[PDB]
């Protein structure tokens, strides 16, 4: 899903 | 052959991005303070991997033109070069000059700190292929950016989009090796080439993981996403 990853990127 | 103005503001960007990293040296004096077992060295490794990937996003979102990047396209650069990063970083700081028989001492601490011996010698192989390179502190901090911008990673919808970005990495980066080894004309296809070596590390990093010698392997959920693993 990378949740994560996409929440840190975009912020 | 030189500099330009657009490149020496683009080194420096760079370089003050990749500044903002953990320093070496408090990595290298926590492994030699002591010796540690497998389940402490494990945890060691899962903070250090968690904060790596923190403060890869944070570098990654300041690369010229990363941003204006499809989202998708943005999650796939990412997830394709966290591993690769993680030990061309893990390279730096094995190589950084040490107080005479640190380095041994620092080496012989990583081979016992849990990894399978059936990873060991291909680890040791790159990091020592690294330090044959003597890279600058501007060069691992280009080559970074250039591994993070490779456009032939899988699920990467539009090549050409990252191409255009990673060529002026990759120009500032020659001009540089033309330079810092002038006495060495082949110095930037060698660093190009170590890039082949450092993707050998995704295909097995998995194995990797799972095969510490450790009766648990927890992750971090921001870990699990990256590395595909639990
Ligand atoms: C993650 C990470 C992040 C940063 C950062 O954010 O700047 C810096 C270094 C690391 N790397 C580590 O902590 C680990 C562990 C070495 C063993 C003990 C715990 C740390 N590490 C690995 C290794 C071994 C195996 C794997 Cl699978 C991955 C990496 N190789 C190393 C070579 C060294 F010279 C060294 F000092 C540490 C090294």
């Amino acid at each position: 899903d990378h949740q994560l990853l996409r929440y840190l990127l975009d912020k | 052959m030189e500099l330009t103005p657009d490149q020496q503001t683009l080194l420096h960007f760079i370089m003050d991005s990749y500044n903002k990293q953990r320093m070496p040296q408090e990595i290298t004096n926590k492994i030699l303070k002591e010796a540690f077992s497998a389940e402490e060295n494990f945890l060691i490794l899962t903070e250090m991997a968690t904060n790596h990937v923190q403060v890869l996003v944070e570098f990654t979102k300041k690369l010229p033109g990363f941003q204006t990047l499809d989202h998708e396209d943005q999650i796939a650069l990412l997830k394709g070069s966290a591993v690769e990063a993680m030990f061309l970083r893990s390279a730096e700081i094995f190589n950084k000059k040490l107080p005479s028989g640190h380095s041994d001492l620092l080496e012989a601490r990583i081979r016992n700190s849990g990894i399978s011996d059936e990873y060991i010698t291909p680890m040791f192989s790159f990091y020592k292929s690294i330090g044959e390179l003597k890279m600058t502190q501007e060069e691992y901090a280009l080559l970074t950016a250039i591994v993070i911008l490779s456009p032939d990673r899988q699920y990467i919808k539009d090549r050409e989009a990252v191409e255009k970005l990673q060529e002026p990495l990759l120009d500032v980066l020659q001009k540089l090796c033309k330079i810092h080894q002038p006495e060495n004309p082949q110095h930037f296809a060698c660093l190009l080439g170590r890039l082949t070596e450092l993707r050998t590390f995704n295909h097995h990093h998995a194995e990797m993981l799972m095969s510490w010698r450790v009766n648990d392997h927890k992750f971090t959920p921001l870990l699990c996403e990256i590395w595909d693993v639990q």
